[PDB]
DNA sequence: TTGATACGACTGCCGAGATTAGATAAAGTG
DNA sequence: TGACGGCTCTAATCT
DNA sequence: CACTAATAGATTAGAGCCGTCACGTATCAA
């Protein structure tokens, strides 16, 4: 929880959020294809059952329009980290998955 | 219904010279006729390309052409859309394309991609503006051009999202390559998507469309191609070689004609004694090498290039007009003026007082007839540099549409892009005055611009309604659903076609026509 | 007078505003 | 079929 | 002219990837 709370930005504080998990990416890891697709991949952070810390690589892809089925993650560019879309918000929507080629 | 079937039955037998098909005249039951019989023949034959020709939008029967074709199908079907296409404009486009844009009618491999949802976002905002525009009461020139443009955007994205789909990318696409492997992606693979596409878009592939239902000013004013941007001509394009084109409503297809002709001639206006010497420089450039062979051979050989230019190497002396002329009201063909050659001033005056009178009225016609000579045979050189063209590339019926042809003949040869318009359209031509050599009217003018020469301004009309349908009918066949100058000249149809015919300034320029079309007969 | 072993491997800059005349250039109908 | 070896997406498993 | 309708996650298990196999330079031993 206290991880969640966090954020990858250089002297922050404790923001409140309802993501289960922590999500890190910025402006770096990003690029576009020729759909103009933006694919972000972010650096998930989880302390496991034995005390031991994963930072396994998520890559997330751009979806259009929301999708009620499956889960919606949106980018949150101030504290630099994705966040679960519970609702159909304002900006641009993304999902879990890299089927590029690269 | 089997009637109008065994009528064009004939047609495809008499296709050794393209017949004519005469005139089934008849009382909109007519109508629903044709395109029973048309829509069984297309079915039962899979290698004939039809080119239903209407006159009013509303006209069109596109729903009657649909609730026809499933009639005529058998077990195994085609896909409709696959095979039917009709040709549709730019504004009604645009609306269609909003129209499935907002409740979802298109499919969602072009809904998913960000790309195609921008396009049609800008879309949207071009044609409010295009709406604001026809409020406005200007010209839609400008609107145009700007709704042309959205339009072409949406399009390349469609291109941008097929391509790395597909096995191919380098993202003209390779026009002769992975075009192919876009078609043969899209006729595989896609279920509904396809459908849209060639319901949306249908000439996307049109050398595999059957049916090309269509009006007539979309008949002769030219269609967009999906890859390109620029705009090919339908009276050019491969698509119409080998065709059946059915006129509905033909006797309408007169007065359309006459007013696109009389106004492409009046929009392209060049120097009649600049043309002339540009020309024979480039001819003069064939015979002494030059050229890049590929086209040098062929000019060789035939020998008439010879002796067009000896001819015109012959009048250029006797007429000066490698001199430039000078001046110190219009001239029809079917208070003179003179021209001497002053040695002293090194030129030719054409002022009245009248000293070696070379009766210059006689000089325009030499030099007109001597242009037709050479244009028909840069056409017909043109011509074979074509056929040769796109039989060394192998491709999907898609490329050197033979305007392209003429005009890198003309290129090639040092000419400028106007004179290679004005020498095109006199070219394209391959019985009474008007129609043996028609109209050809000549205006002298001045500019301080240029004062030591006076530009003899040339105004040429040769395209009759009639040579155009002889050109129609030398490209494809026509039919004859149709039911003193909106009404052809049979007479003279019947004269030139002879065996396969039967069987069952713009007003000024209009007045000058109707006059010699009533002195002809 | 050369054969080892411990460490170098360097990326630029970072807007607003205001003034002109400039052939052109298609193909439409609810 | 350079091959080792971390590890990333993704189908699988598991409520 | 037209849409409404109304939609498993979370956590492992594995195939298959890329990418790293160090290189040109000062410098003490032998």
């Amino acid at each position: 929880l206290l991880l969640n709370q966090q954020s990858a930005n250089e002297k922050s504080l404790l923001e409140p959020c309802k993501t289960p998990e922590l999500l890190i990416s910025g402006e770096e890891w990003y690029r576009e294809f020729r759909d103009m697709r933006q694919q972000y991949y972010a650096l998930k952070l989880k302390v496991n059952w034995q005390q031991d810390l994963e930072m396994s690589v998520q890559t997330f892809t751009q979806v259009t329009e929301f999708q009620w089925d499956k889960q919606i993650y949106q980018f949150d560019e101030k504290r630099g980290r994705f966040q679960l879309c519970y609702q159909p918000s304002p900006g641009i929507y993304f999902v879990q998955g890299n089927h590029s080629a690269n | 219904v089997s009637d109008f079937s065994g009528m064009i039955k004939k047609l495809q037998s008499q296709s050794p010279e393209h017949a004519l098909m005469l005139l089934n005249a008849p009382t909109t039951g007519k109508s629903y006729t044709i395109i029973r019989a048309l829509c069984r023949y297309a079915i039962k034959h899979e290698n004939f390309r039809a080119f239903f020709v209407t006159d009013q939008k509303k006209n069109l029967k596109e729903q009657d052409f649909e609730v026809a074709w499933r009639e005529e199908s058998g077990a195994v079907h085609k896909a409709f859309s696959e095979r039917v296409a009709v040709v549709r404009s730019l504004e009604d486009t645009v609306n269609k394309l909003i129209n499935d844009w907002d409740r979802q009618q298109i499919p969602d491999l072009y809904r998913s991609s960000p790309i195609f949802k921008k396009s049609l976002e800008n879309l949207g905002n071009a044609f409010k503006s295009f709406g604001m525009m026809k409020e406005n009461e200007f010209d839609l020139k400008n609107a145009w051009t700007m709704l042309s443009r959205a339009e072409y955007q949406v399009r390349r994205a469609m291109i941008t999202i097929l391509a790395d789909k597909a096995h191919v990318k380098l993202k003209f696409k390779l026009d002769s390559i992975s075009k192919g492997k876009i078609r043969e992606f899209v006729s595989k693979q896609p279920k509904a998507d396809s459908k849209w596409l060639n319901e949306t878009y249908p000439t996307f592939d049109l050398e595999k469309k059957q049916i090309i239902i269509l009006t007539t000013a979309k008949f002769i004013k030219s269609y967009t191609p999906f890859f390109e941007k620029r705009s090919k001509a339908f009276r050019y394009s491969p698509i119409l070689k080998d065709a059946l084109v059915v006129l509905d409503e033909f006797d309408s297809t007169k007065k359309q004609i006459l007013e696109s002709a009389i106004d492409e001639a009046l929009k392209i206006q060049a120097d009649l004694n600049s043309l002339f010497v540009d020309l024979s420089k480039g001819l003069n450039k064939v015979n002494e090498g030059q050229l890049p062979a590929k086209l040098g051979k062929s000019f060789t050989f035939r020998d008439a290039f010879k002796e067009i230019l000896n001819d015109a190497e012959q009048l250029t002396a006797e007429f000066k007009l490698d001199f430039l002329y000078k001046m110190e009201g219009f001239v029809m063909r079917v208070k003179p003026w003179n021209a001497y050659f002053d040695e002293e001033l090194r030129q030719v005056v054409l002022g009245r007082q009248p000293r070696n009178d070379l009766n210059f009225q006689r000089m325009l016609p030499r030099i007109s007839v001597f242009l037709k000579g050479a244009t028909k045979f840069i056409l017909n050189r043109a011509r074979e540099y074509q056929v040769s063209e796109n039989q060394k590339l192998s491709s999907l019926d898609d490329a050197m549409t033979i305007e392209d042809a003429c005009f890198s003949i003309y290129a090639a040869l040092g000419l400028s892009k106007s004179q290679a318009k004005i020498l095109f359209s006199l070219g394209h031509d391959f019985g009474r005055r008007f129609q043996q050599r028609g109209l050809s009217l000549f205006q002298f003018t001045n500019d301080p611009q240029h004062d030591l020469q006076t530009k003899i301004n040339a105004c040429f009309f040769n395209e009759t309604p009639e040579r155009y349908l002889l050109n129609l009918l030398s490209k494809a066949n026509v039919l004859g659903l149709s039911a003193v100058l909106d009404n052809y000249d049979l007479g003279y149809l019947r004269e030139m076609l002879g065996p396969r015919l039967l069987d069952g300034d713009a007003a000024g320029l209009r007045s000058i026509i109707e006059q010699e079309y009533l002195f002809d007969a």
